[PDB]
């Protein structure tokens, strides 16, 4: 779909749901928090994400109305992950995402703090981040040390608490 | 004794052969004017390899449902 030309005006409808179809929660987080989490989201949820979207590939057009089902599954399993996150490993996904917020949103810009936040959530969730597609020679870019890429400034947070990580031995 | 023509049975039957001929040529000449319009598969008509009408569209944002048979 394109985005709107010349003159248009957002509009908002005020109807409900129809009642006939089951109510479900919405996902809060914004973007930061989101593009944080996504690899665990990814991780938990591939199973009811591809049998949403094979639902709506064999529903052939009708889509939207064919496929609600399993689009509540998946809006469920994420906001339970989402959960998970806020209850287990809360300030390691605020380094994570407020870095996000200040670097443009370049994950190349937080290793630092996503390093904590991938460890915390392995240990607490048994959720692990990995980049499908690549082979064994080929190396995770976010495993890699020394990168020719490198952030602005190395945020301040993020940089204290890596630092005092590498004390304590958690990282 | 000079006057020596072909027997009649013999023009006759020249004669039936050259029809005969002629009219294998009105058949054959009639049967290409139908098989002329006749109507041919896709292979033989557009493509050989790549025998399927039906397109794909382009595979950047490839959209799951945008298939439709």
């Amino acid at each position: 779909p394109r985005e709107a030309a010349a003159h248009w005006v957002p509009f908002e409808d005020k109807a409900n749901m129809p009642d006939n179809v089951p109510d479900v929660v919405e996902v809060g987080a914004t973007s930061a928090p989101l593009l944080s989490a996504s690899y665990f989201i990814g991780a938990k949820c591939k199973p009811y994400n591809d049998d949403f979207m094979l639902c709506r590939e064999e529903s052939q057009g009708s889509g939207a109305i064919d496929c609600l089902k399993e689009g509540r599954r998946v809006t469920r399993c994420a906001v339970s992950v989402i959960e998970d996150i806020n209850k287990s490993c809360l300030d390691e996904f605020r380094l994570h995402w407020q870095c996000l917020e200040q670097n443009n949103h370049q994950l190349s810009g937080c290793r630092k703090a996503e390093a904590l936040l991938n460890k915390c959530v392995f240990t607490k969730l048994n959720l692990e981040k990995k980049i499908p597609g690549l082979r064994p020679d080929e190396e995770p870019v976010f495993l890699k040390k020394d990168p020719w890429i490198k952030p602005a400034v190395d945020d301040f947070k993020s940089v204290r608490a890596y630092a005092e990580a590498k004390k304590n031995g958690t990282l | 004794t000079f006057f020596h023509p072909k027997s009649r049975e013999d023009i006759l039957n020249e004669e039936a052969k050259i029809v005969q001929a002629l009219n294998n040529q009105r058949e054959l000449t009639i049967k290409m004017h139908e098989l002329k319009r006749e109507e041919k598969d896709y292979a033989h008509s557009y493509s050989p390899l790549f025998s399927d009408p039906v397109p794909q569209g382009g595979s950047i944002g490839k959209a799951p449902g945008s298939s439709r048979e």
